[PDB]
């Protein structure tokens, strides 16, 4: 109860750490970011993915050169959400219609 | 020079025509932006500059005969356009 | 971009000079090293103008 | 006889010790063609484009 | 054939004539080699056929366009294989599926000699002979679809082709179709695909989008047209 | 000094109706009167205005008449019905400005010191001039010029308050109107900004005919800003901009396919509710 | 030196350094020295830190007048290390002060979120709309002129 509070006290204090450096970064290297945060590569890019997974941090790994991409992900896309919804609502209707259609 | 069909100029125009160093390209540039005869801007990775200036000059009347003509060119398509709108709109313009 | 020789072993031209020849009698040439958009608004203009009909202009 | 008298003004005298003229109003086409210039929007308004983001929004709500 | 391109069906067409007319016409154009639009028709037609009744007719549909469609190298979806009122009579047309998508040349040749009768009964015998020997494009297909770059040694070994020159003309016929979008490199040895650009921002959506326009606008002119009020 | 200039449908009105009383058998063409309204050292809007008595000869287009005392009882007449109503400049038809225009200017500069020329154009209503503004300026031409006079354009707007509005929508209520813009008139109305967007481009061209034949002289601010003009015309290469396809298909999806859908399936469905009454009645005819 | 920290363009230190060496950290004879920029330690800490802001002058000029920049230009440029350089820029933009994105090629100096397509178009519309200038172009054209039309 002290040794996994203080772990998890870490690899908050390690998450924190990662997303206060690399923000200047666009595309850099795991080498680079592991020199800077004076921790293993296989390590931060371990906890770069995990970080990536669970989308607390925005952005992609490229292990095939062993970078670090960071990007956005646009907000427009919330007309679709309202879009999409109200086809297969109209299709509950379409088929309300083939109701009607057998009465005919 | 370049009638926005190629704004990119690259710093090697400059450079021949300026018959300056291409290290000094940066710093020609920097003061024609800081003194606001230019409103570009660099891309010194691929060695460009977009150009978006407002400074004129008088204008040569061969150069108001050339200025003319592409306004000529300008409101023909304009022209040509409007009159291929109102041919397809026909029906709602009534 | 597929090399000559390779096109010659290939295309069942033996002679050399047949193929060459075979190549001049097509467009696809040797090429030097023997090695063988635009917004149109225009006519979706004239789309949305057909849309802009299709509602108006009654049944 | 087109037009009917009103109840107000009935009340107050009307038919009674005046009557009701029909009224007319000349509008030539030119005055009407100059007044139209009041709401005729421009050439302009013609050719801008919504605010793309307002645009946006707007097919949103 | 002749015939058909000489004559304009009727668009007011009843819903069963207009399915009857779809097979028929994908039929002609299956045993003429224009595959992909055969194999469109067909899926229309199975669209417009009666959902409760017109078992012969969905079965004839159904297996005529299983072949077509692993003529084309595209695998038939499981779900057709079960339905009761399909399932047997689909049966034979199942085992011959799972052999195309094995490539087992033996499985095939037996599925063939256990089968040819009911093949035949149908009309297809012709159509399974040329996936006989179309499985290897569909193999072909499939690989592509997997791998993005690949050596043509691996396409030899993984579709037991026994040559590398053999693998890379196979692959070259295919992609000269549209059963394949790549561009071989016979200087190295790649079959690098195509790439794939964002289908956004690219006129693609708007064409289709207008098609769909087309449709509805269409729909809604036939729908206010034929309101037909009465006299009394 | 002003940056806009409003005239209400009234002045308009009334710059009508002087312009046909006169010309009746006054064929000078071009009339000439005061107009008021309430100032303001912003945008300043006119309210009313009379006729003065004036003559002009086209002989060297020097000699005229405004009849100054007449335009002092006017106004003292306007001022005891509307006091709250100051001379603001003074009007005159005739699209073609005089040489007097400055010259008379100069006569209205002492009743009103900012005085504002208003060419009220009667008969030429086409597309986009229903008035224009002119106020003098003190310089001599330019940076390195003689002198001169040199009237400049302000901004002109259509204005109108309330209990006059009403007048002009009554007068009004023809065929025309609708104020909601259907799909219709907003066609129309790109349709009529191509048109005066045309007719701006054959001006300018045509004053670039008379510059570059030498018939006009060269004004060095007018090829300034057409300079600035030609250099602000965007690109439709540049294959970033290009990437505006994506908000088209963007507004396509909105329009389009959902409202399409929508609007075919309610006709569908309207179709069924016909189809269904329709026998409803002809079993009914049983 | 003053007034050439308050205009724009760059700011190279080694000319810097070579034509204000002898006045800020030496003494001169119509002016005695500063006591602020000499070898004392307080002396050197205030020269090093207006080598920073020599150097953050030239970083936010260039996000005001550039859009990508090669890392080694902009080291050489600023006179630091190429390391040093990426370090200083990170620590300026972790800050929130000068918006940048560095890669390690591009190193931009901005290029803000490269303009979304609304954006885009938004300005593109503005560049349309304030076209329009030219029908005040065109009306100032006949007014200005009109005065010369008559006398042709």
């Amino acid at each position: 109860i002290i040794s996994t509070h203080l772990a998890k006290l870490y690899d908050n204090l390690l998450e924190q750490n990662l997303i206060r450096v690399i923000e200047p970064f666009s595309r850099v290297q795991i080498e680079h970011i592991s020199s800077l945060i004076k921790l293993s590569k296989a390590d931060v890019e371990r906890k770069l993915s995990q970080m990536i997974l669970d989308k607390k941090f925005h952005g992609i790994l490229d292990q095939g050169e062993g970078v670090l991409i960071i990007f956005d992900e646009p907000p427009v896309d919330k007309t679709y959400e309202a879009a999409l919804e109200t086809i297969q609502n109209m299709s509950k209707v379409v088929d309300s219609l083939y109701n009607k259609a057998k009465k005919l | 020079t370049r009638p926005a069909n190629h704004r990119q100029l690259t710093f090697e125009e400059i450079a021949k025509s300026a018959k300056i160093t291409v290290n000094e390209v940066e710093l020609l540039v920097m003061k024609a932006l800081s003194v606001g005869l230019v409103k570009g801007s660099i891309d010194e990775v691929d060695k460009r500059v977009h150009m978006t200036w407002v400074q004129p000059r008088v204008l040569d009347l061969q150069q108001i005969k050339g200025m003319k003509d592409r306004l000529e060119f300008w409101c023909t398509d304009v022209k040509s356009m409007e009159m291929l709108v109102e041919h397809q709109a026909h029906d709602i313009l009534t | 971009k597929i090399l000559f020789t390779e096109a010659t072993r290939i295309l069942f031209f033996n002679t050399p000079k047949k193929m060459t020849d075979y190549a001049k009698k097509r467009g696809w040439v040797l090429g030097p090293n023997n090695y063988y958009t635009t917004i149109p608004s225009t006519e979706l203009a004239k789309q949305v103008i057909e849309y802009a009909r299709q509602l108006e202009m009654i049944v | 006889h087109l037009n009917k008298p009103s109840i107000q003004a009935l009340i107050h005298g009307l038919n009674r010790h005046y009557y009701s003229i029909t009224i007319n109003y000349r509008k030539n086409e030119l005055e009407q063609k100059m007044l139209l210039n009041l709401h005729k929007k421009s050439w302009m308004e013609g050719l801008t484009l919504q605010d793309y983001s307002e645009h946006c929004k707007h097919n949103e709500s | 054939e002749k015939l058909v391109s000489k004559s304009v069906f009727p668009e007011q067409a009843n819903n069963n004539e207009w399915a009857r007319y779809l097979y028929y016409t994908g039929r002609i154009k299956a045993i003429q080699l224009e595959y992909s639009e055969a194999r469109r028709t067909m899926t229309n037609a199975l669209r417009k056929a009666p959902q409760h009744t017109a078992v012969g007719f969905k079965q004839t549909v159904h297996k005529l366009l299983i072949v077509v469609e692993l003529l084309l190298g595209e695998i038939p979806d499981r779900l057709q294989f079960r339905q009761p009122s399909l399932k047997r009579s689909l049966m034979p047309y199942f085992l011959l599926t799972q052999a195309v998508r094995t490539g087992n040349l033996a499985k095939f040749n037996q599925v063939l000699d256990q089968f040819g009768e009911k093949f035949q009964a149908d009309g297809t015998y012709t159509l399974i002979i040329r996936l006989r020997h179309n499985v290897i494009k569909t193999g072909v297909r499939m690989i592509s679809l997997s791998y993005s770059r690949i050596s043509l040694a691996d396409i030899a070994q993984k579709l037991q082709l026994d040559s590398p020159e053999d693998a890379e003309f196979i692959v070259a016929k295919a992609i000269r179709d549209g059963v394949i979008e790549a561009s071989i490199n016979h200087e190295k040895g790649y079959v690098q695909s195509k790439e794939m650009i964002d289908i956004y921002s690219t006129r693609e959506p708007q064409l289709a989008f207008h098609q769909r326009i087309s449709f509805c606008l269409d729909i809604h002119n036939m729908s206010v047209k034929a309101m037909r009020f009465p006299p009394k | 000094a002003v940056q806009k200039v409003v005239v209400h449908p009234l002045v308009l009105l009334s710059v009508v109706d002087h312009f046909n009383r006169i010309g009746k058998v006054g064929n000078q063409k071009r009339v000439v009167g005061v107009l008021l309204g309430s100032w303001q050292k912003k945008v300043l809007d006119v309210s009313n205005s009379f006729a003065v008595p004036f003559d002009e000869d086209d002989k060297d287009d020097s000699v005229w008449f405004l009849d100054h005392d007449y335009l002092e009882n006017m106004y003292g007449m306007f001022k005891k019905v509307n006091a709250r109503e100051r001379i603001v400049g003074w009007y005159h038809t005739g699209p073609k400005l005089h040489k007097n225009d400055i010259a008379i200017n100069e006569l209205m500069k002492r009743y009103c010191p900012n005085s504002v020329l208003v060419i009220i154009d009667v008969k030429p209503k086409d597309l986009g001039l229903p008035t224009e503004a002119y106020i003098s300026v003190e310089e001599v031409h330019d940076d390195g010029t003689p002198t001169s006079k040199t009237f400049e354009h302000v901004t002109s707007e259509i204005g109108a308050e309330e209990a006059e509005e009403v007048g002009v929508e009554h007068l009004l209520r023809d065929i025309k109107d609708t104020t909601v813009g259907t799909l219709s008139q907003r066609i129309t109305n790109q349709v009529h900004g191509l048109k005066g967007l045309n007719s701006k481009l054959l001006d300018i061209r045509s004053y670039l005919e008379k510059v570059a034949t030498g018939k006009l002289p060269i004004n060095h601010q007018i090829i300034y800003q057409l300079q600035d003009v030609f250099n602000l015309l965007p690109d439709v290469s540049l294959q970033e901009f290009v990437k505006a396809f994506y908000l088209k298909t963007n507004d396509q999806m909105v329009v389009v396919y959902l409202a399409s859908l929508i609007r075919s399936v309610v006709a569908l469905h309207n179709l069924i509710n016909n189809k269904i009454a329709n026998r409803d009645a002809e079993k009914k005819e049983g | 030196l003053l007034k050439l920290f308050t205009t724009m363009e760059l700011m190279r230190w080694s000319t810097l350094v070579e034509d204000y060496g002898m006045e800020l950290r030496k003494g001169s004879l119509e002016s005695p020295a500063t006591d602020v920029f000499g070898s004392t330690e307080e002396g050197e800490k205030r020269w090093k830190d207006l080598k920073n802001r020599v150097v953050e002058h030239n970083i936010r000029i260039m996000a005001k007048y550039y859009t990508r920049i090669t890392m080694k230009r902009m080291a050489q440029l600023l006179d630091l290390s190429v390391d040093e350089s990426e370090a200083f820029l990170s620590n300026l933009v972790v800050n929130k002060t000068i918006f940048a994105k560095v890669d390690r090629l591009a190193g931009i100096i901005n290029f803000q979120r490269p303009k979304d397509p609304n954006n885009l178009l938004n300005d593109w519309s503005q560049k349309l709309n304030s076209l329009m200038s030219l029908v005040n172009k065109t009306t100032h054209l006949i007014a200005k002129e009109e005065m010369i039309h008559n006398l042709q």
